[PDB]
RNA sequence: UUAAAGUUGCUGCAGUUAAAAAGCUCGUAGUUGGAUCUUGGGAGCGGCCGUCCCCUGCUCGGCGCCGGCCCGAAGCGUUUACUUUGAAAAAAUUAGAGUGUUCAAAGCAGGCCGCCUGGAUACCGCAGCUAGGAAUAAUGGAAUAGGACCGCGGUUCUAUUUUGUUG
C-alpha cells in the first residue's frame, strides 16, 4: 500500500534501523510514530497517530508550520490527490446602493491523509501555513460534518 | 404512604392529611378498585381575594386521563367532606428556560411555556370546555385575558370562576376573567 | 529604488519630531542607532529647536566636534545619533542632565535631573537568548547584549542596568498591579496601574491599565513599559505626572492661569 | 404570495383610518406587530386593542382614533447606526417636535429616542405621526 | 391562486377551534389503530383512509384521538409504502397521459398538459430529495414510466 | 466638467392615449419568502412610577473563620450577520483649539521686567482583531431512536512516596 513509488517515503526524524537482539516476534515490528501538537486549541486525531502513512505537507506529522490566519469554508470537489478545493461565501458593501453583495471565490487547499470520511459539502476549519505549491497556501486542520446524515 | 414525589422530601402537614383524607375516601366508598395505581403527587393552600379559601392538587401526566373520568365525583366528595373549600385538579408540568447561545438534547416543544400555561388553562377547569378567548390590554400595558366557556354545565362552574382567577394569578400572574358567550351554540 | 533609502523630506518626518513646515525641502534623518527611525530624537534637532542653545545646523556639528555632548556617558561626535526613549544625555561643560520621557501628549519633551538620578537607565528585554556553551543572553529594546542576568528574568519584565559597568542591579517583575508607561500609538505617555493581561494564541496580546484618576485604557503588549514596583516609581517623573486630561479640562486650567496671572 | 405581514398591516391600519373607521381587523398576527401596535398605544397614537386568539394567528381589532395621520413600512428593513439615524429622521419625519421611528435593536422594539438614550442601533421598520 | 392555472379557488376544509374528544365517540386509540392496520391490510392510500374512517366509525381526525398522525403508524408499523401519495399518483397520471399521446399525435393539448404533470413531478422530486426520504439517484424518465407504478 | 437634472430617479422617474409590458406558457441560475420556543416580579428609594442588585455550570488558590462556608483563577460551554466600545490605522490637505503676519489669504508663533508656555482635537469609506445584548433573518438536534443520565460485566498499552542493598 505504501511505497509504490520510486523513491522512497520516510519520516525524517525517527530512526527505523536499530539493532535488534532476538531478530523476531514477542515484543517487536511495531514502527514508533512523530506527531506534534499545532497549538490555537486545536486536537490532534487518533489517526494521524496510529496512522501507517508518510506526508511531508501533513501539518501534524509532518514539516509544516501552521501562523497567521484562520479561515472556514465548504469544499466542492475532491479529484486531485491530497489537495482539495473549498468555495467560500461572504456579504460584500456597497456604498452607493445601501444594499448588499453575495459573492465568492475558491481557493485549494492541501487536505492531510489522516481524515478517510470526508464527503460533498461539510464545512471544514483551514490554516495558513508555508507556500507548498503554485496555488496552494492552505492546509486542512480539522473536519465538521455537513446537515444529517445520521446512518 | 399515598403521596409519591419525584424529589426524596418529606411533605408538610396539609398535603399529607389531604392524602389521607383521600385515603379514607376511597376506603369507604366503591370506587377502591379503581384507585390502586392512582395517587398524590403535591397539594397547597393558598388564598383567593374576599373571604374564601383554595386548595390544588397535582397529578403526573401519564396517569391524568384516569383522573379525568374521576374528577366530577372526587371534588364533590371533597367538598361533602369539607365545609366550603373548593377542589380543583391540575397536571404537573416541569418547564425548561431558553436555551441562549451564551449557555445536549433539543427541548421538545411541549415544554413550551406558553404551551404549559396554556394547558394549565384547559386542564384548570374540565366540564367547560373553552370556546374562546380573547386578550384585553389596557392602557397601562398590561394584559387581560379573557376565557369563553360552555354554555352546557354552567351552573356547576359559575360559582368558582373567582377561585379560577385566583389560582392563575397565583401560579402564573396573569388577571384572566371568564365570560359565557350565548351567541354560536 | 536600487538600494537603501538615503534622504527624507519634510512631511515626510514623524509628527512628533514635530517641525514647521517652510524653511527647506528635506528633513535631518538619523543615523544608524540603538531606535528605531520613527519613534527617536536626533541631536540636531534637540539642541536646535528644545534648549536653543545653536541656530544653525553648522553650529550644531561644532559642538559635536567640540566634544560636549554625551549620550549614556560615552561621547558621541554623530551629529544625527538617534537619542531614543530612556536615555540620559549629560553635557560635562554646563554640567546638567537631560533625560527623554514622554510627556502628556505623543512629543518628547525635557526632563532637567540631578546627576545622581543620572548614572543609572532602564531597559525592556526583547527576547531571551541561550549563548554558545549555555551563556544566558539580554536581547534589549536598546540593542544592549548583557551577558548572564539572574534567571529570574523573563520576556516582558524590566531590568536596570548601570551605566558604568553594564550589568543588572535591580529587576521588576511584571505582574498585574505594577506602575506603567506606555510608548507607542495613540495612548502615548500616560501613568497607570496594570490591571488584566489577556493572551490571544496566534496574535497580538492587549493589556489594560487604569490611571490614578480611574480612567481606563488599553494598549498591545509590545508596547508596554514598566517603570515601578507597585505605584512607586524608579525615576523622575515630567510635569503634569502623566494622565491625558482632556481639552476641557485642559481648558479650564489654562484659563485660570491666564486669569491668575492677568 | 403574503411575504410581509406587517406590511400588510400597517397599509390596512391607513386605509381604514384615511377612510374614518373605528375597528378594522388584521388578518395575521405577529410578536413583532404586537410590540409595534404596543409602541403606537403607549405613544397615544391608537386606541386600545384586541387580541382574537384563534388557532391559526391571532386576528387584532384596533380601535382608531383621529390622531393618526400615516402609518408607513419601509422594506427591506435597513441598518441604521447612531450616525447614520439623523438623515433617516430627517428625511422620513415630517417634522422634529413629532413623529417617531420604530426601529428594532437587541434590548427590544421601540421608538428612536429611547434608543438614543440607551446608545443602540439596528434595523428600521417604520415610521409614524 | 393555483400553481399552472389562472384560477385562484377557495374551498378546502375548516377544523374547528375546539381540540377535545367528543362525549358521543366511544372508541379508544388501540381500536381506530387496529382499524388502520386493517384497511392498509386492503391496501389502500393514507388520506382515503381517512375519508373511510370519518365517514363510518364517527372518529373525526386521528390525530385528535390519537397523539401522532396516520402515516406516522403506517410508517411505526412497517407497512407504509415506499414512495409517497401525491408523487404516485402524479407518475400514474404522466404514464395515462403518456399512452393517451402515443396513440394520439395531434393532441398539442394533452402535450402542454404532459409538460406541467413533468414539470411538477420534477418540483415535487426536488422537495423529496431535500427532506431525505427518497434516494439521489432517483431520476425521472418515460421509459422508468412504466416501470415504476 | 459639476449643480441646475425628480431629463439616469438607491433616497427619487416613467410604460391605456405623449418615448416605452416579450404573442402566450413552462423552466435552471438570481432575488424574495406564513405563524409559533421566557412570560412576569421581589427587597428598596421620593409623592403608581425613573435609575439601580437578582432570576450560566465542573482542577488550582485570598478582603475573611472554626475537614465545613464563600469568593477569585492555567482550561471549556452552536456558529453567522447586525448593534456598542477598545486597539492599530503616515504627514500635508478638510473641519477645528490657541495666536493682532497693520487686518486677511498666510505662518506656528509668541508674552511678561531671566521666567511662562503652545505647536491640540475630530474624521480616516469596506476588510482583518477584541469585549457587553440576543431583538431581527437563515442554518441543528431525537423519530428505522446506536437519544440524554445513572450505577454494574470484558478485549490493550503505562504514572513508582508503596512490596529490606541487588535478579
Amino acid at each position: 500500500d505504501i511505497q509504490t513509488e520510486r523513491a522512497y517515503q520516510k519520516q525524517p526524524t525517527i530512526f527505523q534501523n536499530k539493532k535488534r537482539v532476538l531478530l523476531g516476534e514477542t515484543g517487536k515490528e511495531k514502527l514508533p510514530r512523530y506527531y506534534k501538537n499545532i497549538g490555537l486549541g486545536f486536537k490532534t486525531p487518533k489517526e494521524a497517530i496510529e496512522g501507517t502513512y508518510i506526508d511531508k505537507k501533513c501539518p501534524f506529522t509532518g514539516n509544516v508550520s501552521i501562523r497567521g490566519r484562520i479561515l472556514s469554508g465548504v469544499v466542492t470537489k475532491m479529484k486531485m490527490q491530497r489537495t482539495i478545493v473549498i468555495r467560500r461565501d461572504y456579504l460584500h458593501y456597497i456604498r452607493k446602493y445601501n444594499r448588499f453583495e453575495k459573492r465568492h471565490k475558491n481557493m485549494s487547499v492541501h487536505l492531510s491523509p489522516c481524515f478517510r470520511d470526508v464527503q460533498i459539502g461539510d464545512i471544514v476549519t483551514v490554516g495558513e501555513c508555508r507556500p507548498l505549491s503554485k496555488t496552494v497556501r492552505f492546509n486542512v486542520l480539522k473536519v465538521t460534518k455537513a446537515a444529517g446524515t445520521k446512518k | 404512604a399515598k403521596i409519591v414525589k419525584p424529589n426524596g422530601e418529606k411533605p408538610d402537614e396539609f398535603e399529607s392529611g389531604i392524602s389521607q383524607a383521600l385515603l379514607e375516601l376511597e376506603m369507604n366508598s366503591d370506587l377502591k378498585a379503581q384507585l390502586r395505581e392512582l395517587n398524590i403527587t403535591a397539594a397547597k393552600e393558598i388564598e383567593v381575594g374576599g373571604g374564601r379559601k383554595a386548595i390544588i392538587i397535582f397529578v403526573p401526566v401519564p396517569q391524568l386521563k384516569s383522573f379525568q373520568k374521576i374528577q366530577v365525583r372526587l371534588v364533590r366528595e371533597l367538598e361533602k367532606k369539607f365545609s366550603g373549600k373548593h377542589v380543583v385538579f391540575i397536571a404537573q408540568r416541569r418547564i425548561l428556560p431558553k436555551p441562549t447561545r451564551k449557555s445536549k438534547q433539543k427541548r421538545p416543544r411541549s415544554r413550551t411555556l406558553t404551551a404549559v400555561h396554556d394547558a394549565i388553562l384547559e386542564d384548570l377547569v374540565f366540564p367547560s370546555e373553552i370556546v374562546g378567548k380573547r386578550i384585553r390590554v389596557k392602557l397601562d400595558g398590561s394584559r387581560l385575558i379573557k376565557v369563553h366557556l360552555d354554555k352546557a354545565q354552567q351552573n356547576n362552574v359559575e360559582h368558582k370562576v373567582e377561585t379560577f382567577s385566583g389560582v392563575y394569578k397565583k401560579l402564573t400572574g396573569k388577571d384572566v376573567n371568564f365570560e359565557f358567550p350565548e351567541f354560536q351554540l | 529604488a536600487r538600494g537603501p533609502k538615503k534622504h527624507l523630506k519634510r512631511v515626510a518626518a514623524p509628527k512628533h519630531w514635530m517641525l514647521d513646515k517652510l524653511t527647506g525641502v528635506f528633513a535631518p534623518r538619523p543615523s544608524t542607532g540603538p531606535h528605531k527611525l520613527r519613534e527617536c530624537l536626533p541631536l540636531i534637532i534637540f539642541l536646535r529647536n528644545r534648549l536653543k542653545y545653536a541656530l544653525t545646523g553648522d553650529e550644531v556639528k561644532k559642538i559635536c566636534m567640540q566634544r560636549f555632548i554625551k549620550i549614556d556617558g560615552k561621547v558621541r561626535t554623530d551629529i544625527t545619533y538617534p537619542a531614543g526613549f530612556m536615555d540620559v544625555i549629560s553635557i560635562d561643560k554646563t554640567g546638567e542632565n537631560f533625560r527623554l520621557i514622554y510627556d502628556t501628549k505623543g512629543r518628547f519633551a525635557v526632563h532637567r535631573i540631578t546627576p545622581e538620578e543620572a548614572k543609572y537607565k532602564l531597559c525592556k528585554v526583547r527576547k531571551i537568548f541561550v549563548g554558545t556553551k549555555g551563556i544566558p543572553h539580554l536581547v534589549t529594546h536598546d540593542a544592549r547584549t548583557i551577558r548572564y542576568p539572574d534567571p529570574l528574568i523573563k520576556v516582558n519584565d524590566t531590568i536596570q542596568i548601570d551605566l558604568e559597568t553594564g550589568k543588572i542591579t535591580d529587576f521588576i517583575k511584571f505582574d498585574t498591579g505594577n506602575l506603567c508607561m506606555v510608548t507607542g500609538g495613540a495612548n502615548l505617555g500616560r501613568i497607570g496601574v496594570i490591571t488584566n493581561r489577556e493572551r490571544h494564541p496566534g496574535s497580538f496580546d492587549v493589556v489594560h491599565v487604569k490611571d490614578a484618576n480611574g480612567n481606563s485604557f488599553a494598549t498591545r503588549l509590545s508596547n508596554i513599559f514598566v517603570i515601578g514596583k507597585g505605584n512607586k516609581p524608579w525615576i523622575s517623573l515630567p510635569r503634569g505626572k502623566g494622565i491625558r486630561l482632556t481639552i476641557a479640562e485642559e481648558r479650564d486650567k489654562r484659563l485660570a492661569a491666564k486669569q491668575s496671572s492677568g | 404570495v403574503r411575504m410581509n405581514v406587517l406590511a400588510d398591516a400597517l397599509k390596512s391600519i391607513n386605509n381604514a383610518e384615511k377612510r374614518g373607521k373605528r375597528q378594522v381587523l388584521i388578518r395575521p398576527c405577529s410578536k413583532v406587530i404586537v410590540r409595534f401596535l404596543t409602541v403606537m398605544m403607549k405613544h397615544g397614537y391608537i386606541g386600545e386593542f384586541e387580541i382574537i386568539d384563534d388557532h391559526r394567528a391571532g386576528k387584532i381589532v384596533v380601535n382608531l382614533t383621529g390622531r393618526l395621520n400615516k402609518c408607513g413600512v419601509i422594506s427591506p428593513r435597513f441598518d441604521v447606526q447612531l450616525k447614520d439615524l439623523e438623515k433617516w429622521q430627517n428625511n422620513l419625519l415630517p417634522s422634529r417636535q413629532f413623529g417617531f421611528i420604530v426601529l428594532t435593536t437587541s434590548a427590544g422594539i421601540m421608538d428612536h429616542e429611547e434608543a438614543r438614550r440607551k446608545h443602540t442601533g439596528g434595523k428600521i421598520l417604520g415610521f409614524f405621526f | 391562486g393555483r400553481m399552472h392555472a389562472p384560477g385562484k379557488g377557495l374551498s378546502q376544509s375548516a377544523l374547528p377551534y375546539r381540540r377535545s374528544v367528543p362525549t358521543w365517540l366511544k372508541l379508544t386509540s388501540d381500536d381506530v389503530k387496529e382499524q388502520i392496520y386493517k384497511l392498509a391490510k386492503k391496501g389502500l392510500t393514507p388520506s382515503q383512509i381517512g375519508v373511510i374512517l370519518r365517514d363510518s366509525h364517527g372518529v373525526a381526525q386521528v390525530r385528535f384521538v390519537t397523539g401522532n398522525k396516520i402515516l406516522r403508524i403506517l410508517k411505526s408499523k412497517g407497512l407504509a409504502p415506499d414512495l409517497p401519495e401525491d408523487l404516485y399518483h402524479l407518475i400514474k397520471k404522466a404514464v395515462a397521459v403518456r399512452k393517451h399521446l402515443e396513440r394520439n399525435r395531434k393532441d398539442k393539448d394533452a402535450k402542454f398538459r404532459l409538460i406541467l404533470i413533468e414539470s411538477r413531478i420534477h418540483r415535487l422530486a426536488r422537495y423529496y430529495k431535500t427532506k431525505r426520504v427518497l434516494p439521489p439517484n432517483w431520476k425521472y424518465e418515460s421509459s422508468t414510466a412504466s416501470a415504476l407504478v
